[PDB]
């Protein structure tokens, strides 16, 4: 018969509805993550005598930046902009830049997990 | 002091109405007037009867706006049509500067923003505009689409500081997303190259106190002849930047610096009102009206 106060923080995401200080047990709120961080878990929490059910995780993208880039000497391979987004999971090419070969390196096709990307890199 | 007679600004009292961006058009120069005159208290020799009527205009824009405010808290033209960043921002804006006046809704102010944070804004920062708003011209300088990530990023984070006092305790990811707006304009700030984009940027960053060392060097000597913000174009965008930087310098408290600012925009004797003239009118008054308050 406990009633829950209110519902956690989770980075980068928010609840749906107008926050409360005091909610009745069986009650439910739903989360949010920001524009382009993937949802993990369950997004729906439910308050039981007093205490929150798990929130879910808001899983990071990548955004590529070209200095990155430029320390490796790497680029897009398909499209020519200079700054991309990529949600985790996403896979992204990369060719070296002109006047660059590859080193010993991890494949220009690389995938982005939860804000990690494993860039390769070019010399010469 | 220096305050701008009540009389020219009579036709600034406007009687709201329209779709979701018109009504908006409407309701602008009636609040920011009204702010200005309660600033200025000039409503004893203007008419006191008046201003109660003004109010219920402002409450009727209100009004009508809910009409166009989308379940998700966002607004557009229509309610058919998908939500404008921009216009959303700038309702937030205008409800934060007219929360004293009558009543609002924090529910819709906060969800407002609670939107523009989970939706909007970019991983780094950026907030980004993906359906535009059909009146163009009640954008101000942000019409000239050069530096747009920039412009449009210090646009929605005023909005955000702005309404930070009423959405604070409703909205925990408020503070993080200022946070990240402000990183990425303080990165990119010394690459600008428009007065306009300079100023909004720079009233951004100094809400903030992020403007400072070599990039308050470059807002300061990037007006010319230390009194205007100004570029090649509509003289309006003029105005405009020049009440941004002019809040700016208000926010930073650089009293030596202002008297000139002041002086050129009442040389100019813009009144508002009229065709194109929503974010001249409103950012004029705003920032005059902050400098009759502020100021020594």
């Amino acid at each position: 018969a406990e009633k829950c106060g209110p519902p956690p923080p989770i980075d980068n995401g928010d609840i749906t509805s107008f926050l409360l200080s005091v909610y009745a047990p069986g009650s439910s709120v739903e989360y949010q993550c920001q524009n382009l961080y993937q949802l993990e878990g369950n997004n729906q929490i439910t308050c039981r005598n007093g205490q929150w059910s798990e929130p879910p995780k808001c899983l990071d993208p990548c955004v590529i930046s070209q200095e990155i880039m430029e320390k490796y000497n790497i680029k897009l391979k398909w499209t020519n902009q200079q700054k991309l987004y990529s949600r985790t999971g996403d896979i992204v090419e990369f060719v070296c830049k002109s006047g660059y070969h590859p080193t010993k390196s991890h494949s220009f096709r690389a995938m982005c997990q939860n804000g990690k990307l494993v860039y390769p890199s070019c010399e010469e | 002091s220096r305050s701008t007679d009540a009389e020219r600004l009579k036709h600034l009292i406007v009687t709201p109405s329209g779709a979701g961006e018109q009504n908006m058009i409407g309701m602008t120069p009636t609040v920011i007037a009204v702010h200005y005159l309660d600033e200025t208290e000039q409503w004893e020799k203007f008419g006191l009867e008046k201003r109660q009527g003004a109010l219920e205009l402002i409450k009727k824009g209100y009004t009508q706006q809910l009409a166009f405010r989308q379940p998700s808290s966002a607004f557009a033209a229509f309610v058919k049509r998908a939500p404008s960043t921009w216009l959303t921002a700038y309702v937030v804006k205008v409800f934060s500067l007219a929360v004293n006046l009558i009543a609002i809704d924090s529910q819709v102010l906060c969800g407002a923003v609670k939107w523009l944070i989970l939706e909007k804004q970019k991983p780094d920062g950026v907030f980004q505009e993906d359906a535009p708003v059909i009146h163009q011209e009640m954008i101000g300088g942000l019409r000239n689409n050069n530096e747009k990530d920039m412009a449009l990023t210090a646009f929605v984070l005023i909005s955000l500081q702005e309404a930070k006092d009423i959405c604070e305790e409703q909205v925990n990811s408020l503070p993080g997303s200022i946070t990240k707006a402000g990183d990425f304009l303080e990165a990119n700030y010394m690459n600008l190259q428009r007065s306009y984009t300079v100023a909004i940027a720079g009233y951004a960053l100094a809400q903030m106190g992020r403007l400072k060392g070599p990039l308050l060097n470059k807002f300061l000597t990037t007006a010319k002849d230390k009194n205007r913000w100004e570029d090649p174009g509509k003289q309006l965008y003029n105005v405009e930047a020049t009440s941004y930087a002019l809040l700016a310098l208000l926010q930073l408290k650089d009293f030596d610096f202002v008297p000139p600012v002041v002086r050129w925009l009442n040389e100019q004797r813009y009144y508002g009102g009229g065709y194109g003239s929503t974010q001249a009118t409103f950012m004029v008054f705003q920032a005059l009206a902050q400098y009759q308050k502020d100021a020594p």
